[PDB]
C-alpha cells in the first residue's frame, strides 16, 4: 500500500 | 533596427498570446501584493491587444472568431466584466449569424451558445442569472430537437445536459432527477456519452444524500474502461467506494479494484497529466473534462486514502483505527506537499487558485476527522482553535452541541436550531434529531410528571422528523443508521428501558422485534456475511447486545456470557461509565440468579468503583 | 440491592444516554463534493489563425486612452507560492518593450465578491  | 508600433497583423496577435502565455508561466509564482500587479500587467496588455485587432483592424469571420473567443476566455477567467464578456459574445453570434447560411458556422455559433449559457452564468454564480440561462437553454434545445440531421440531435445533448447543470445550480431537485432520466433515456446505450452524464448523475446524487435509483446504480457498474478511457474510469471507481463508505459497507472489495487499475493505467494519469479526458460525441462535437482530485495519479491516492481513513474512523479503539491515526495525518501532508508544490499551468492563476481552496478544504476535513476519532475514543469534544468554518454545514455547531450534550446540559436547544436551518446537510439533521430523541426520551423516563406532558409532547415531534429525513435520503439503507433507529424505538417502547416508556401498538412492537432480531442475529458476539453486519463501532454493538440479549435470549449460561462481555467492553471509548454501570446492575442480577458465587463479589467491587467515579468531583 | 442504588445515578439504558451524543454516527456531509469538485467542463477551439505570412494587414499598437469598458481584475484568495525561500525574464524583446511603454496601464484594479 502507499504509494509515491 | 526593428519596429515597436507598426507591425504585421500576425505579430499583434502572437504578442497577446504571449503576454497571456507568460503569465500561465508565472502563475504559480506569485508570493506577494506586487507580484500580482505582474500578473494582472501581463494579462492587461493581452486583453487590450485583443481588442485593438478587434477595433483597429478588419478581421475575417474566422478571425473575429479565435480572436474574440480568446479574449473572452481572459475575461471570463481573470476579471469580474462578465457583462463585458457577453457582449463580445452575442455580437460575435450576431455576426456569424449574417454570414451563417453561405458559410459553416455552426461550431462556432454552438461555442457561442455554450458560452452564454454555460460558461459564463457558471462564472458569475447569479440565481438571477442562473434563472435567465435556463429560460435561454430550454429554448435552445426545445427549438434544435426538431432538426432531423445528426449534428443537431447530439448538440441538443450537449445542451440538455448544460440545461441540466443549471437547475443543480438553481436547486429544482425535481427538474434534476427527471431531465437527468430523460436525457440518459434518449443516449445511444455503452455509450462514452450516456457514460459520463450518468457519472454526472451519481455523483449527483451523492452530493445530497439522495438514494441512487436501481437503473442508474447498475449504469454505474456497467461502465467498460476501454469505452470510457481510465479518467473517467478513476470515476467511476471513485463514485463506487463512496457509495460504500455512504452505507458504511465494507471497501476492501474496492480497495482491490482500485489497485487492479492503478497497476495497468497509472501512467496514463502521470503521463497524460495535464492534458485531460475528450469525450468525442461527433465529428466536431468534442467536450473536454477537467477532474484534477480523480484524473491525476498523485492527486487521487490522496483523496483515496481520505476515504479509507474516514470508514475506519468507527474502529478507532486498538486495530483499524490505527490505520486511521497512522493515515489520516498523511492525507494532511500529502495535501500539504500538493500546495507546497503547485505547477502552472498553463492554466489562470485562478484555476490554481482554486485548485488550491480544495486542497485547503481536504486540509479541514482531516483537521476534523481527527476531532472526531478524539471525541469517539475519549468521550468528549476537544473543541480547540475556533478560526474554521467546519468543511460543511455547521459542523462546527454539531461538534459544539454535542459538547453541550456531553455535559449533561441537554442541547436540546442548539439540536433543534442546528436540523431546523436548511443550510446543513440532510444526515447532520438526522444525527441532531436522534440525538434530541435520545435526550428527550431519557427526560420521558427520568422526568417527573409536571414535566412530563410538554415532553412526551416533543418526543413525538422529533420522532417523525427522523421518520422523514430518514425516508428521502438513502441513510434508510445504511445498517448503522436503520439500527441506531432500532435501538432507539425499543429502549423508549418497552420497560425496563424507560421508566415511562411511550405508548404504542402491539403491532408496532411486533414491528420493532421483529427487526432487532434480525440485526441482532446476525451481529451478536457469535459472527455470517449479509447485509446486517454493523462495522465494529463499539457504542453501537454494546446496546445492540444489551437490548438483543436482555429480549432474545432464554438459556442462563448464555445470558451470562453476554453480559460478562458487553459489561467489559464499556472500558474501551471513554465517557462510557453510566452505561457500564446499568450494563453492570445487568450483569450482577444474571450472577446472582446463575448462583455465580464469586462473580457476584468482583461484579459488585468493580460496581462499587463506578459509583465512586460517576459521582466524582 | 446493588451499589449506588440510593445515590443518584441512572438506572435505565435510556437515561445512560442523555449525556452520551450518539458519536458512532460519523458524517459523511461533503466527501462526494470532493470527488465532483472542481469540475471544468469545456469545448474546445483548435483553429489557426495568421499562419499565412501572406498578410500585408499592419497594425499600429498604441492602445491606452485614445461604448465602455473598465476591467477589473479578481482578488485571488491564495498566494500561489510561499514567501519564505522579477517575472519579466523570458519575455522576448518586442514584448518587453511594449509593455515599458505602455506602463502607464499598468495601473489596473484588483478586487474582490462574485
Amino acid at each position: 500500500f502507499t504509494s509515491d | 533596427e526593428n519596429l515597436g508600433d507598426k507591425l504585421s497583423i500576425s505579430q499583434v496577435y502572437h504578442l497577446a498570446q504571449e503576454y497571456r502565455d507568460h503569465a500561465y508561466s508565472i502563475a504559480n509564482k506569485i508570493g506577494s501584493e506586487e507580484g500580482l500587479k505582474q500578473y494582472y500587467g501581463l494579462m492587461n496588455m493581452s486583453i487590450q491587444m485583443f481588442q485593438l485587432l478587434k477595433t483597429k483592424c478588419t478581421l475575417s469571420v474566422l478571425e473575429d472568431s479565435k480572436v474574440t473567443f480568446e479574449m473572452v476566455e481572459l475575461l471570463i477567467q481573470e476579471t469580474y466584466n462578465f457583462d463585458l464578456a457577453e457582449l463580445y459574445i452575442s455580437s460575435l453570434k450576431e455576426r456569424l449569424q449574417t454570414h451563417q447560411s453561405d458559410t459553416d458556422l455552426v461550431e462556432e455559433i454552438m461555442r457561442c451558445e455554450f458560452l452564454l449559457l454555460h460558461d459564463l452564468p457558471l462564472m458569475r454564480d447569479s440565481k438571477f442569472h442562473y434563472k435567465i440561462a435556463l429560460r435561454n437553454c430550454n429554448e435552445l434545445v426545445q427549438y434544435m430537437v426538431n432538426l432531423q440531421d445528426e449534428l443537431y440531435q447530439n448538440w441538443a445533448s450537449v445542451f440538455q445536459y448544460v440545461g441540466v447543470m443549471l437547475c443543480i445550480k438553481l436547486k429544482q431537485h425535481r427538474r434534476v432527477k427527471t431531465s437527468f432520466h430523460g436525457l440518459l433515456s434518449q443516449c445511444r446505450e455503452k455509450s462514452q456519452w450516456k457514460w459520463f452524464l450518468n457519472l454526472c448523475y451519481v455523483n449527483y446524487l451523492l452530493n445530497e444524500r439522495f438514494p441512487i435509483p436501481e437503473d442508474a446504480l447498475q449504469e454505474l457498474r456497467s461502465t467498460e474502461l476501454h469505452t470510457v478511457g481510465p479518467e473517467l474510469y478513476a470515476w467511476k471507481l471513485a463514485l463506487e467506494m463512496v457509495i460504500q463508505l455512504c452505507k458504511d459497507g465494507n471497501i476492501t472489495d474496492h480497495l482491490n479494484e482500485f489497485k487492479n487499475f492503478f497497476d495497468t493505467n497509472k501512467q496514463s494519469l502521470v503521463t497524460n497529466e495535464g492534458k485531460g479526458c475528450v469525450i468525442k460525441i461527433m465529428p466536431r462535437i468534442a467536450l473536454k473534462v477537467e477532474l484534477p482530485m480523480i484524473f491525476h495519479y498523485k492527486e487521487l491516492k490522496n483523496i483515496l486514502l481520505l476515504l479509507q481513513s474516514v470508514s475506519y474512523i468507527v474502529n478507532c479503539y486498538d486495530e483499524k483505527g490505527n490505520f486511521s491515526r497512522k493515515f489520516l495525518p498523511k492525507v494532511y501532508s500529502t495535501t500539504q506537499k500538493l500546495i507546497k508544490n503547485i505547477a502552472a499551468g498553463g492554466v489562470s492563476m485562478n484555476e490554481l487558485d482554486s485548485r488550491i481552496q480544495t486542497y485547503k478544504s481536504i486540509l479541514e476535513f482531516c483537521e476534523f476527522y481527527k476531532v472526531w476519532e478524539q471525541t469517539l475514543l475519549k468521550g468528549a469534544v476537544v473543541t480547540t482553535e475556533s478560526p474554521k468554518l467546519g468543511p460543511s454545514p455547521g459542523y462546527v455547531r454539531l461538534l459544539q452541541a454535542m459538547k453541550v450534550q456531553f455535559e449533561g446540559g441537554g442541547a436540546v436547544e442548539e439540536y433543534t436550531r442546528l436540523a431546523q436551518s436548511g443550510g446543513t446537510s440532510s444526515e447532520v439533521k438526522m444525527i441532531s434529531l436522534l440525538n434530541c430523541y435520545t435526550v428527550q426520551a431519557a427526560r420521558v423516563s427520568r422526568c417527573s410528571g409536571d414535566k412530563q406532558g410538554e415532553l412526551v409532547e416533543q418526543c413525538n415531534k422529533v420522532w417523525l422528523q427522523v421518520e422523514k429525513l430518514l425516508q428521502e435520503t438513502d441513510l434508510q439503507f445504511n445498517p448503522i443508521w436503520e439500527c441506531t433507529v432500532t435501538i432507539l424505538w425499543l429502549f423508549s417502547h418497552f420497560e425496563p428501558f424507560s421508566w415511562n416508556p411511550l405508548p404504542c401498538s402491539d403491532k408496532q412492537r411486533a414491528e420493532y422485534v421483529s427487526k432487532l432480531r434480525e440485526f441482532y442475529s446476525s451481529n451478536k458476539f457469535v459472527a455470517a456475511d449479509n447485509r446486517f453486519k454493523l462495522k465494529k463501532a463499539l457504542l453501537l454493538q454494546i446496546l445492540v447486545n444489551y437490548l438483543g440479549g436482555r429480549m432474545l435470549e432464554h438459556d442462563l449460561g448464555e445470558i451470562y456470557a453476554i453480559s460478562a462481555k458487553c459489561f467489559d467492553m464499556c472500558r474501551q471509548q471513554g465517557g462510557m461509565r453510566k452505561v457500564q454501570y446499568v450494563i453492570g446492575i445487568w450483569h450482577l442480577m444474571n450472577c446472582t440468579v446463575a448462583m455465580r458465587g464469586k462473580d457476584v463479589a468482583l461484579t459488585n467491587a468493580k460496581l462499587e468503583a463506578l459509583v465512586k467515579q460517576i459521582t466524582s468531583v | 440491592s446493588y451499589p449506588g442504588k440510593d445515590k443518584n445515578i441512572p438506572g435505565r439504558i435510556i437515561e445512560a444516554l442523555e449525556d452520551l451524543p450518539l458519536s458512532y454516527l460519523v458524517p459523511k456531509d461533503g466527501l462526494a463534493a470532493l470527488v465532483n469538485a472542481p469540475m471544468r467542463v469545456s469545448l474546445p477551439f483548435d483553429k489557426t489563425i495568421f499562419t499565412s505570412a501572406d498578410d500585408g494587414r499592419d497594425v499600429n499598437i498604441n492602445v491606452l486612452g485614445t461604448e465602455k469598458e473598465r476591467l477589473v481584475f479578481k482578488r485571488p484568495s491564495n498566494f500561489t507560492s510561499s514567501a519564505n525561500s522579477n517575472f519579466l525574464e523570458g519575455l522576448s524583446p518586442l514584448a518587453q518593450s511594449v509593455l515599458s511603454t505602455h506602463k502607464g496601464l499598468n495601473d489596473s484594479i484588483n478586487i474582490e465578491k462574485k
